[PDB]
């Protein structure tokens, strides 16, 4: 049985896997999305400090 | 001589040259894995001996994906040699399409953050993989297996729902068989599908579109 | 919060997400008022009514 | 569906289908937890549990271990059920209400008994 | 005044009209569609239960 | 024994026939153990088998003169690619031009009978069974016919 | 607006004819597939005759 | 005719008698039971096996409907109930008061 | 370094590092797009791919199905061939340039071809 629940971690670590990776290409898209949106909103803080 | 046995016994499927009188025996052996181990002895040997291999798979049956041939693994060392001029024209593109689906299927759900081709690619792949189901006791011509790979590599099955795409197929393979017949001669009788058949089909697919019903309503034209 | 405390001042908590939600639900400290859902992506007006 | 008919052949296929899937996420609901699924999937696990749990059934031989008498569904309210299950139209009961029950009567009985309907 | 009010509502009714006559065009031309897959998916039905119905007849 | 006379009839691994349907004449024998065609007595692989399968046909092509393995757990659907591609060949065999048809060779060992059955009356349903013979070896057949049957 | 009520009322009538062509097509194909069916189902029949 | 499936981790646990109540069984049941205890541990085993599911299902469900917490909180205090010092026997009126 | 030299090496380890950071890019490149990568990343993308295309080259069996004759590159001529790819010093020609050539004579003419 040995062999047969080691075949399941190592199916279970690889869809583990899958999922962190794909979730890591989204963060990395996400940060520059909200880079974005702290520039989009520099302007204004720029000019309501003056 | 067990791996003797079973080599001995599947090197007599042979393809016999002119001067033999030509003639061929085409060998399907089947093996049963256990637990999906391929590794075991007598997989490995008649692995080792065959040309290629189909790897049918559980999760896959169990997935809807009939016949459950694992695309990813199953192998034919022959190749385009063993495909007509169609079929190889219209296949070529289905093994990159669908590699590239399976590693994009993990980001099914943030279609938003996917590029544009990426989502594409995605969207492709599912209508392909809909497109290799087949009911069983239902083997389709070489022509009817053209004709439905063109729709599928061709984006053709784009702007239908991946539900219905089997349907359509049927539908289509079908519409034309009744009425527009001289496209499947063509590439049975040339065995390869030439521009004005192109044209003709790509036409007759737009028609049956304006017709198609969708399972949901949506309409599937363009 | 211990440099506050240092101060002799008393911290009102006030939290933006559900993390810290319970965290300090852990910690047993009051939370005065809580905005959550929008940390992924905070809006103007969420700050608004923080502010 | 040559045997058994199409509508039955197509509910054991979507059933089975979902068990698939369910048993897929598995491992990811486990380790990363339920709340990182797409809406989709979270519809589907708890479709699968629900499924999974209408699937057992009090049997008549089982009474000596649990005391609760057993009972027979006929296969067209067995047909129906799943396909009710599969459509999500059970999906608001608690899953509990599906362990070890009847057909359908006997599952509005249970959510019942549990406070929902 | 009125004839200014009438002008606008002239334009705005042509707007309209520019599309509902492809609204209504469209919408009828789903009824028909769906109409024919009726009639289709009926037929084909039919002739499944014939050759279902010829199946048993044949083989008693 | 082998010659035409063995399309559409069930034998065992000596050849007898089983499906009680009478004798099979024989165009002639035919040992077992004649040597496979030579290196030097081959061509390449030309010529399509078509499976009637899109996955098949499309991913894993089988040319005439290949082996191709299908291999999986049970209940994957192993038979029924075979089956079909059994069916599939009739298209060839109505063709009845020999460059084009295909016989078919069903060798079942140790499948139990009534399995060998359903498969004959599959194919007979395709009508497969004009063009194809069955050498069965079912489960309750001694290992040597077990052994012998392919 | 004359124009646009002529519009209108001339897409009524070219798709009142487009609706009458495509469902005598529906009737067409329809009674194709009837026929080719029971057409099968005979040959079938007269198979296991 | 039937085990009782003992664990060391459940032994470290805390549960003891480490029984792991998933895998053991009795294919006696109720017939080696008094009424009483019949009565009230009628479906014990399966609840407990109900609860472990959904416990390591609920392991990091940030939040859970009414029934799944109801639940939970019940599994949690059978298996208190259940645990028992070594050398401390009852008897059977008294576990069918505690299972009670 | 002991076998083959020093100069070999360290061409061999740079053409190794380009090329792995460009295949790490790969996932980034292909789910996101290129335009989300930085300018360090574009530039070391479009470098990576000339290497990687650099590498390719036209082999004599390769006369049978394709005309165009194989090449013999002598040793030298790759190290002080790929040491310049990898200083960027052809950054500037195309990508179709680099497909099935020889040395660097043959990387001119067919970028002259361009
Ligand atoms: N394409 C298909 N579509 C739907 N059902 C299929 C398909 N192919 C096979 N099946 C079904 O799958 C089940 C198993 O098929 P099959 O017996 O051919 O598989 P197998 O691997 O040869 O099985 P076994 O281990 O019993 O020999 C059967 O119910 C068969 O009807
Ligand atoms: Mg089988």
């Amino acid at each position: 049985a040995t062999l047969r629940e080691l075949r399941g971690r190592i199916r279970s670590a690889g869809s583990i896997k899958k999922i962190t990776k794909a979730q890591e290409l989204i963060a990395t898209s996400r940060i520059a999305k909200a880079q974005a949106r702290v520039e989009a909103a520099r302007p204004y803080a720029a000019e309501i400090t003056n | 001589d067990v791996f003797y046995l079973h080599s001995r016994l599947l090197e007599r499927c042979a393809k016999l040259s002119d001067e033999l009188g030509g003639g061929s025996m085409t060998g399907l052996p089947i093996i049963e894995t256990k637990a999906n181990d391929i590794s075991a002895f007598i997989p490995t040997n008649v692995i080792s001996i065959t040309d290629g291999q189909c790897f049918l798979e559980s999760d896959l049956f169990n997935q809807g994906v009939r016949p459950a041939i694992n695309v990813g693994v199953s192998v034919s060392r022959v190749g385009g040699a063993a495909q007509i001029k169609a079929m190889k024209e219209v296949a070529g593109s289905l093994r990159l399409d669908l590699s590239q689906y399976r590693e994009l299927e993990a980001f099914a759900a943030f279609a938003s953050d996917l590029d544009a081709a990426s989502k594409a690619q995605l969207d492709r792949g599912a209508r392909l993989v809909e497109l290799l189901k087949q009911p069983q006791y239902s083997p389709l011509a070489v022509e009817e297996q053209v004709v439905a790979i063109f729709l599928g590599t061709q984006g053709h099955l784009d702007s239908v729902p991946v539900e219905d795409v089997q349907r359509f197929e049927s539908e289509l393979l079908e519409h034309v068989k009744a009425s527009h017949s001289d496209i499947f001669d063509g590439i049975r009788e040339t065995k390869k599908l030439s521009e004005e058949a192109e044209e003709k089909l790509v036409s007759v697919i737009n028609e049956f579109k304006k017709g198609f019903q969708a399972s949901d309503g949506s309409s599937v034209v363009v | 919060f211990s440099l506050l405390r240092d101060e002799g001042k008393d911290p009102v908590l006030y939290v933006v997400g559900r993390k810290a939600l319970g965290y300090f639900s852990f910690r047993q400290r009051t939370v005065v008022e809580s905005w959550t859902g929008f940390s992924e992506r905070p809006t103007y007006e969420n700050a608004r009514e923080i502010a | 569906p040559a045997i058994v008919g199409d509508e039955h052949y197509r509910v054991a296929q979507e059933v089975i289908r979902i068990l698939q899937r369910y048993k897929d996420l598995q491992d990811i609901i486990a380790i990363l937890g339920i709340d990182e699924l797409s809406e989709e999937d979270k519809q589907l696990v708890n479709r699968a549990r629900r499924i999974e749990r209408f699937l057992s059934q009090n049997m008549m031989a089982a009474e000596q271990f649990t005391g609760q008498p057993g009972s027979t569904v006929p296969l067209k309210e067995t047909i129906e059920a799943f396909d009710k299950l599969t459509k999500g139209e059970f999906d608001h009961l608690p899953e509990q209400a599906f362990f070890l029950i009847g057909g359908l009567d006997d599952l509005a009985k249970k959510a019942e008994s549990l406070g929902a309907k | 005044e009125a004839m200014l009010a009438k002008t606008a509502a002239d334009n705005r009714k042509s707007a309209e009209q520019v599309a509902a006559a492809q609204a209504d065009y469209e919408k009828e031309m789903a009824e028909a569609r769906a109409q024919a897959s009726a009639l289709r998916d009926e037929a084909r039905a039919a002739g499944r239960s014939v050759v279902d119905e010829k199946r048993a007849q044949a083989s008693g | 024994p082998v010659g035409d006379a063995f399309l559409g009839r069930v034998v065992n691994p000596l050849g007898q026939p089983i499906d009680g349907q009478g004798d099979i004449a024989a165009e002639t024998r035919r040992a077992l153990e004649l040597q496979a065609p030579s290196v030097v007595q081959r061509q390449s692989v030309s010529e399509p088998l078509q499976t009637g399968i899109k996955a098949i046909d499309a991913m894993t092509p089988i040319g005439r003169g290949q082996r191709q393995l299908i291999i999986g757990d049970r209940k994957t659907g192993k038979t029924a690619v075979c089956v079909d591609t059994i069916l599939n060949q009739r298209e060839a065999w109505l063709t009845g031009d020999p460059k084009q048809q295909v016989r078919c060779v069903y060798v079942a060992i140790g499948q139990k009978g009534t399995t060998i059955a359903s498969v004959k009356r599959a194919l007979e349903e395709g009508g497969a069974m004009e063009y194809t013979t069955i050498v069965a070896a079912p489960a309750s057949d001694a290992a040597g016919f077990k052994w012998l049957a392919p | 607006l004359a124009d646009a009520d002529a519009m209108h009322a001339k897409a009524l009538a070219d798709a009142k004819a487009e609706s009458e062509k495509v469902t005598e097509e529906a009737k067409q194909d329809s009674e194709r597939i009837a026929a080719q069916l029971s057409e099968q189902a005979g040959s079938e029949a007269e198979r296991i005759k």
